[PDB]
């Protein structure tokens, strides 16, 4: 996504969302400044960008 | 006088029993141990049963030798009391009277926000977790004990 | 003394600061009124457990045990 | 040359002091105990009046029968460091630089409504007060002790 605050790649959800999708979103959250490529291996679909 | 197996010491000289008593030869028993009565109750945790000396069954005898104790005893999370926070701090809960609201009415850019980051486990002295271990005895009456064989 | 402690981590959550952060305070209040009610949950700083701890009371070690005069024969 | 009250004991043997002594009888002691002094120090943490010493208004001598502490122990609120939590919390205050807001366009119920509760004290640890209990046991071989009766 491009946006004013930043030009980011945001969660990018799949599957279903649930409230599970938000304490889904936390972990990609934190990826994002992990920059160790490891990290939790999303199989939820995600991009950093 | 002494039996057999002496309890015995002396405060001052180099040698066994043989040069200072004089009579038999000596080792220390209980290096860096500290004695205490074995009585005929079998309980009391370091005062009961033998750290060398137990069953088969792991009954040790009311019998003396056994050990107890050490140096240095450290600190882990399964020593510690409750404990309050020493102010109103906002924690995280589904019951909460406050808000933190669902997303920006914010038509603006720059008027000063934050992240409150991700509600988790508040941490304490992570830093610093194994940290220190204070030394569980009392001061020494510790001098070379050279206890007569027999 | 602060050195000696376990880590600890919080029974349950609460909300750090990091720039990452998902929860958003906004970029203020939308405060029309002086009614809609206003608080700070204040600003960040160190957590506060028992500084009505100075440096503490003190367990004891030592183990019930005669206290009696060893009595060491001078010379 | 051994009279009463001198340092009283025998080391191994289960049976009593008499049987190897050979002077008169000796009646065992320090029964989940140790040999600690009381000095002659009068004002000394052990030494003042043991358990059992007393006068009636507190005074025993400076002197023995003595008693204090076990091994293990664990605190109480009052036992613990100064504790702050490593990475930077929000609290309550009225003088923050955090709006709070009171209310606001929840217009839609639809956004995720996170709301954290109340501004409290957090608490630590606070499934138990009985903590671990550090041994103060210290290196300790449980040794014999038949007091010599005289």
């Amino acid at each position: 996504v491009l946006g004013y605050d930043k030009i980011f790649y945001g969660r990018k959800s799949t599957d279903v969302r649930w409230s599970a999708d938000d304490v889904r979103f936390s972990s990609q959250d934190i990826t994002f400044a992990k920059l160790g490529d490891q990290l939790h291996l999303g199989f939820d679909v995600e991009i950093f960008a | 006088i002494y039996p057999i197996g002496t309890i015995y010491e002396n405060a001052v000289n180099p040698n066994n029993p043989v040069t200072y008593m004089g009579f038999g030869s000596w080792k220390l028993f209980g290096q860096g141990k500290v004695l205490v009565g074995w009585n005929e109750d079998i309980s009391d945790p370091n005062f009961a049963l033998n750290n060398n000396d137990l069953d088969s069954g792991g009954n040790p005898s009311h019998t003396a030798g056994g050990t107890g104790g050490s140096t240095s005893v450290t600190l882990e999370n399964a020593n510690l009391p409750a404990t309050e926070t020493d102010e109103e701090v906002l924690i995280v809960d589904e019951n909460g009277s406050v808000i933190v609201g669902g997303c920006q009415y914010d038509p603006d850019e720059s008027g000063p926000i934050y992240t409150k980051y991700r509600e988790a486990k508040a941490s304490t002295n992570s830093t610093h977790t194994p940290p220190t271990s204070i030394t569980n005895i009392q001061p020494y009456i510790t001098v070379y004990r050279w206890i007569r064989i027999a």
